[PDB]
């Protein structure tokens, strides 16, 4: 029989996986700080996507007159799938998010201390960096036949790297209910055409930037980096393993 | 993404000088016009749904090969993508009406559509027909000569603005072809 | 450019909606503040030369060490360049004043100015002496209307508060 | 809520800027169009009862088969639901009408209404018959001021154009 | 298409495995259900005309107001359209019945049907009256084999439960 | 994010009825106020750079332990962060000035700030001191009694609005502690 | 574990659908092939001891150098280990045989076995000699039923083709 | 690059054959300058402004159109060539243009 009667403490797995729980009742404080902290990183990089003040082409968020709300439903369900993970997936995500945040920190001691210090910021830092820089997979645009082909091949080899088993994981999650699929298809096509309508200046620094993610995540290898010099969309195709997909 | 103001400013920046009195005078014609544009955009954006329905339905009515198998309107999938395309077009056209310049329409919607329809095998003549019916029905609502819905507005002349809106639709219909 | 109608059309495009009555009231405020603001644009296009001349003359009246032979502006060509730079600044105040908002002024003048001015040993306090000289020499009833003058004040202050 | 000042605030907050003169003109248009649609809001809070009553009565005057014993509205409780539903709708038109924009009406009534109405076999054409009845029974000079009336028309049309 | 063998080969392809005995058992289930279902596809290609005729006739027998001059189906050409549309539905039931699964019937009929039918003022309750009329006119031993008939029931119900 | 309008609407929604003339009368006081709030926001947003600089420099002046080694202002990095924190605080205060309600300030900035500063070891008393100095500087600019810069405005009564802005600064300074 | 039920369920869960008739035919194939597979599982649980004994004895009959004093299996305790490893494998063949598919056999035995075996200086060709010995000593009609025997064959081949 | 929905993880990516893509701009330039060179030498064939005897392109009431059909088919045959003939043509055309 539990000692507590009211607001009997139920730390979340993430709270327990992390070091937040402690003597001072910090678990309220640290977890709260991570939530506030994560949104700060995201708002910073959303400030970098729109310097001028008007929302870019990246942020249109729906063409059909009710598709925005559909994106709101989909975002919350995806966070719910992020919350339904097992133990090992959580520790795997915290370590790989940790190391990738450190490799993106470019050696700043202070930042490295604050990535080991807070699990939540590191992960939203990774995602939001890769979205603001326009360097990860959604923002790939093939420009030959061979880029399109090798993004198919490279993509397939990445999905075989993620699910060696035949059983579909939680991450693919395309639909929650009926009629979800077609709507996700609609918005997914609108994303790619939307990327087609980016400004010329941005696309060039996106290419360079996807090459820079290619040199990092590929490794110091003549072959892979030779291919990234041949075709820059492959550097966008290097997802992290902390995604499933 | 540039209104009438930003268009005058950009043209004076390529000219490298101050805007001056003359450009401000044309801009005072815009500002002095004003609520005719406001009420005009209210008219189009009011009956927008109905415009889209009628225009695409009419487009299928002139040639029933679209709904025939092998036509691009043969399925629910393709018909729904057809309807959303008509809707998006009318959306950016309304944006172009509040803007006063077609910059938003050129950059956000027109830029990359032709290649895409060519790659998807969308029949372009039929699209220009859809744009033409949305043009005519939109000008009929914007002149308040629509035979079904006729609302009270304080009278005057708004013909030049109708010519502007017809110019935007002709820009879209000339771009899809 | 950042402006009223581009913020609202940008927000409707980012939202994916038809432009409702909110954007209509925004452009209503645009077409109502426009008469007052443009007038100031007319007078700026009137006497920009004396604006630049008093601005730069008072700028070196405050900072004499610039024409000394260390610091940059110690040659006739660079005093010409400094005057032209102030002429670009007043032209951007005219542009953003016509547009409405800070868009022309931000994206042409402010964005990336820190690297250029920090690179080329350019002090901001000289510019701020020039703009605050113009802002103190502005007056109240005699040249302009007061209301439109406030618009001018705002734009000039924005430049100062985007500089240092 | 989607409104003038919330859109400008969101735009400034998403950008990370101070609110410049552009947002000031937007809220200027808010404060200038305000009196009209607030008058219309007052009158809607005046006679909403008769509005809902004539709305639903003309709605079943058009579609009689709903009270037949297939289709949903065939019991006294569900005709009470139909009237109650229309009362919600007019109150949202009042709310959005006071706010300025379509915000109260979108985020409470419109968003995800497709799933609800399509799930519970609720036909939209009955609602549209009600709203078009009220919008056609409206008036130019007798009850309202014309200008404000336009605002009312807009909000009601938006409901129709968010339904079908 | 969504089907047995496409689900399994799709799973094996995504995974990057050889098709093991699990997929062989899946296609075993396909080859075991197949004949009973195909027979139902043969009879549907037999008598689709009378199926569509009784379906639409009972559909307007229930909903009379459609041929009234508001609601859409009030012209001979659109009652023809209504009849042909059902004919497409029975053809999709034949196709998905042949394939095995809901693949062609989902991707050709159900995908994006909400936008189209909601746009063009088409009530779903008329369709559901038609399909449930055919599902109630189904019988047991007299036309079909019982087991195959269940497959037919499934497909038809799927359409209903994808409509409302 | 809720302004004055949405606060009236939310209160009427919790009451579950229509708007009514009383709440509309208070809203007529808001809209009838109007350009006092416009000119006020123009004043604070004009001299924003000066207030952030002066207030944070004064905060370092009252206790030099911040710039002392071990203090949270001892480095350029930590000083830069503090400068941006004071700036963002004044930014959301100005947002709450245009809004008329503190909802944007409560949601976007205030929600979990104390816990954050406690987790980072930011001294909260020093932050409340900085918010206090920005309070007094901002009220002095908003009443146009600043001793350095005094711009011409048509006179009237602005005390209630000053009380509003002081209420927002007291909300922030009460929140950080 | 990869299994017919899991494959179908994963496909429906990843898609976000109710389980349609496609999964039903897949699990129909499962419930039809089941008896043949189960019978083989009964006999494997029958005589696993003698299977392991002949397996390992023929394994060292081929490779004698393993009991030489370099290579791993050179003491009676480590020959006990070699036997245990083979016993694990036959038991995983029994598990996967009862399940249907290669799921438990893959995720318990095969996954990451390359690093373990290559780490501890373990040759795979010794395992392959053992398994191919059992597969060649198998039989058609004398011990088992033929059809179920095919199931056994498949699983054992899988082990071999997952080893090298 | 055909603009065909390729998949990369979560969302399909569309291939850019327009605007910023450099190959497309180069291809457009060649066609434009090619027609430019043609119209310059056609300006040299007819200096006076009357069309020459060489440009008659027929005699029969429908033979013009026949020539138009023949020209398009000849371009199509140019496009159906093998690898080595295309590289051979590019190099020999290059050295003859140089000479
Ligand atoms: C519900 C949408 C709507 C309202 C409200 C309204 O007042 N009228 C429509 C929009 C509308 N439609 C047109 C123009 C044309 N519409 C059609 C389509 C119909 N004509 C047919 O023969 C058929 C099949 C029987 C249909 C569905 C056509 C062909 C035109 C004219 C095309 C042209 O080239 O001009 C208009 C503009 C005319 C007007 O009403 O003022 C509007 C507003
Ligand atoms: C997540 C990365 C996924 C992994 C891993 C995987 O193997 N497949 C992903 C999840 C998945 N998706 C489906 C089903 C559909 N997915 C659709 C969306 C795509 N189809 C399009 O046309 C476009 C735009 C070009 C997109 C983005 C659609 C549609 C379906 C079919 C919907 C239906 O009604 O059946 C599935 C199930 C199919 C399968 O792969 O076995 C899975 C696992
Ligand atoms: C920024 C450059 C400023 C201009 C321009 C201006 O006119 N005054 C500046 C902003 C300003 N500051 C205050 C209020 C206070 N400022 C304080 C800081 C200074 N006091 C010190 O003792 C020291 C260290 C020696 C510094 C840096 C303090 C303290 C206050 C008063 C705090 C309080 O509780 O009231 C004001 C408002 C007063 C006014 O000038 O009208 C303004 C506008
Ligand atoms: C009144 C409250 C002041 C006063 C104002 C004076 N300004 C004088 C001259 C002058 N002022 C400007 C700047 C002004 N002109 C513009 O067109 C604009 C902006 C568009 C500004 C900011 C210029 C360029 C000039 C020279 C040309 C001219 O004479 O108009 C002025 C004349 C004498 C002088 O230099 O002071 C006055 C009196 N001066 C005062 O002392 C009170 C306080
Ligand atoms: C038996 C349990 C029922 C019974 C069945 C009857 N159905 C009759 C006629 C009829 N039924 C259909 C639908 C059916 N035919 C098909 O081919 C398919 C599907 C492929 C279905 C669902 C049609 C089209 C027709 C008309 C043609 C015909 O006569 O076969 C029928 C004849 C008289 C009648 O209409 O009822 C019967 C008796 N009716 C019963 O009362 C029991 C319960
Ligand atoms: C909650 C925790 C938390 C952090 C730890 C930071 C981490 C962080 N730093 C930056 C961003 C930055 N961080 C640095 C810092 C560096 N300058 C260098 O010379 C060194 C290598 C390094 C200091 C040791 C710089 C320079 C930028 C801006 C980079 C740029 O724009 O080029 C950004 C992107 C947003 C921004 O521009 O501010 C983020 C999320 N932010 C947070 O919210
Ligand atoms: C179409 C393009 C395309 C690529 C560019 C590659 C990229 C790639 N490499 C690996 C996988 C790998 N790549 C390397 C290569 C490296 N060894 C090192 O010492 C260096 C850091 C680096 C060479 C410079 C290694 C060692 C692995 C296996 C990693 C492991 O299993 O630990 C994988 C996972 C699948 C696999 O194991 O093969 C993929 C997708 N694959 C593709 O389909
Ligand atoms: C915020 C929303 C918003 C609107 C929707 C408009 C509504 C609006 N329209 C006009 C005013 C007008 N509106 C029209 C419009 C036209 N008359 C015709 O006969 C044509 C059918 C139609 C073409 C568009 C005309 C002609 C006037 C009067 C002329 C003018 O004021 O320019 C006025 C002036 C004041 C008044 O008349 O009382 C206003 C406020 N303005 C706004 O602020
Ligand atoms: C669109 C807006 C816009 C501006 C505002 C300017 C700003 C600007 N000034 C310079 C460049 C310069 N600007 C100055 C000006 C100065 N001389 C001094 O004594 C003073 C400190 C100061 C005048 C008050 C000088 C001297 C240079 C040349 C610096 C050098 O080469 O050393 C440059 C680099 C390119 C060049 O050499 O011209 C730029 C971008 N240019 C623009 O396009
Ligand atoms: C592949 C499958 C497939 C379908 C199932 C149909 C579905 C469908 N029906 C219509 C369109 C239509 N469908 C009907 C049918 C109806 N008339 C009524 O009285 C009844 C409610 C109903 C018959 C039961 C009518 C009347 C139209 C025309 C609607 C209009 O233009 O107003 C349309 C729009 C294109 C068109 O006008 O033809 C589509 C996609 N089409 C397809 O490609
Ligand atoms: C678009 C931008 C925009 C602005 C920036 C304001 C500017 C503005 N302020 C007032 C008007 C005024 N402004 C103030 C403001 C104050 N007076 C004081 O002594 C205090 C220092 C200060 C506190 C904020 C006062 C008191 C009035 C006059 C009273 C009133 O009109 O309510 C007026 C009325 C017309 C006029 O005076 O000519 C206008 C347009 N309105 C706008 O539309
Ligand atoms: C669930 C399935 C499962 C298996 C299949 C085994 C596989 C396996 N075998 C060993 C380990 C071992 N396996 C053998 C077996 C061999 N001796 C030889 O002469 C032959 C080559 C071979 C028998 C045919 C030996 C000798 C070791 C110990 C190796 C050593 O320590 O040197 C280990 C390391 C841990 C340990 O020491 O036990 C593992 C994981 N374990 C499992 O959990
Ligand atoms: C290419 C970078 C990248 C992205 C964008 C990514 C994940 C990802 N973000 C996605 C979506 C997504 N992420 C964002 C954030 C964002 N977009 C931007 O332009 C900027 C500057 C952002 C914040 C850093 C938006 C607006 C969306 C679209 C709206 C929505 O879908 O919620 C998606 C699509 C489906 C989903 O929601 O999961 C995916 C798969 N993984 C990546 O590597
Ligand atoms: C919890 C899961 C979740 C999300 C994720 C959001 C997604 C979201 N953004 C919206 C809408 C939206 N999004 C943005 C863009 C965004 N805002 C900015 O100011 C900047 C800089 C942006 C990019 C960084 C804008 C500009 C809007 C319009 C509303 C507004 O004025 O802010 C809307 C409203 C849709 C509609 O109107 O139909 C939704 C649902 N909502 C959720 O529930």
């Amino acid at each position: 029989v539990l000692r507590t009667v009211l607001r009997s403490p139920v730390p979340s797995g993430a709270a327990t996986v992390y070091g937040y729980v402690g003597r001072g009742n910090i678990s309220v404080i640290l977890a709260k700080a991570d939530e506030y902290m994560a949104k700060s990183v995201r708002k910073q990089y959303l400030a970098k996507s729109n310097p001028y003040g008007t929302f870019g082409v990246q942020c249109t968020e729906g063409s059909v007159k009710f598709a925005a709300d559909f994106s709101r439903i989909r975002a919350l369900n995806a966070e719910f799938r992020a919350k339904l993970g097992s133990a090992s997936k959580k520790t795997f995500d915290m370590y790989e998010n940790r190391k990738n945040a450190i490799s993106n920190s470019h050696g700043c001691h202070h930042e490295e201390t604050q990535f080991v210090g807070y699990k939540g910021v590191s992960s939203m830092y990774n995602v939001s960096k890769s979205e603001a820089s326009g360097s990860c997979s959604r923002y790939a645009s093939p420009e030959t036949v061979v880029e399109a082909a090798m993004l198919r091949f490279m993509d397939i080899q990445v999905k075989m790297a993620a699910n060696p088993t035949g059983v579909y994981n939680i991450s693919c999650n395309e639909g929650a209910a009926r009629g979800q699929a077609e709507d996700v298809r609609v918005a997914a096509l609108n994303a790619a055409f939307r990327q087609g309508q980016k400004s010329l200046g941005k696309l060039l620094d996106e290419k360079y930037q996807q090459k820079k993610q290619g040199y990092s995540f590929a490794h110091g290898c003549n072959y892979e980096e030779g291919l990234i010099n041949k075709y820059p969309a492959l550097g966008a195709a290097f997802r992290s393993k902390s995604y499933g997909y | 993404m540039l209104d009438a103001f930003s268009r005058v400013v950009v043209n004076s920046d390529s000219k490298a000088a101050y805007v001056g009195g003359s450009d401000l005078q044309s801009l005072k014609t815009f500002i002095s016009d004003g609520n005719k544009r406001l009420d005009a955009v209210n008219c189009i954006v009011s009956n927008a749904s109905c415009i889209v329905s009628d225009a695409i339905s009419g487009m299928i009515c002139e040639n029933p090969g679209l709904i025939a198998p092998g036509g691009n309107c043969y399925t629910n999938r393709r018909m729904a993508a057809c309807l959303r395309d008509g809707e998006i077009i009318l959306r950016y056209v309304s944006y172009a009406l509040l803007a006063g310049d077609s910059s938003v329409l050129d950059d956000r919607c027109l830029n990359g559509l032709k290649e895409t329809y060519i790659a998807l095998g969308v029949p372009t003549a039929s699209t220009s027909r859809a744009v033409s019916i949305m043009k005519a029905a939109s000008t009929a609502f914007i002149m308040n000569t629509a035979s079904g819905r006729k609302i009270e507005i304080a009278a005057g002349d708004c013909q030049a603005l109708q010519s502007e809106a017809a110019a935007y639709f002709d820009k879209v219909g000339s771009a899809v072809d | 450019m950042k402006s009223v109608i581009t913020t609202t059309i940008s927000a409707a495009d980012a939202a994916g909606r038809f432009p409702s009555s909110s954007d209509l009231e925004s452009i209503q405020g645009n077409i109502q503040r426009a008469s007052a603001r443009l007038e100031a644009a007319e007078k700026l296009s009137g006497n920009h030369e004396a604006v630049v001349k008093e601005a730069g003359d008072a700028c070196f009246a405050k900072y004499s060490y610039l024409k000394n032979s260390g610091e940059a502006g110690d040659s006739q060509e660079k005093i010409n360049k400094c005057y032209r730079d102030v002429d670009h600044y007043m032209r951007l105040i005219n542009y953003s004043l016509v547009v409405g908002g800070t868009g022309p002024l931000d994206e042409w003048g402010i964005a990336g100015s820190r690297e250029v001015y920090r690179t080329l040993n350019l002090p901001g306090s000289a510019y701020i002496a020039s703009f605050t000289f113009t802002r103190d020499r502005l007056c109240v009833p005699r040249d302009m209307s007061s209301q439109a003058g406030v618009e001018f004040v705002a734009a000039l202050d924005y430049v100062i508060n985007s500089l240092s």
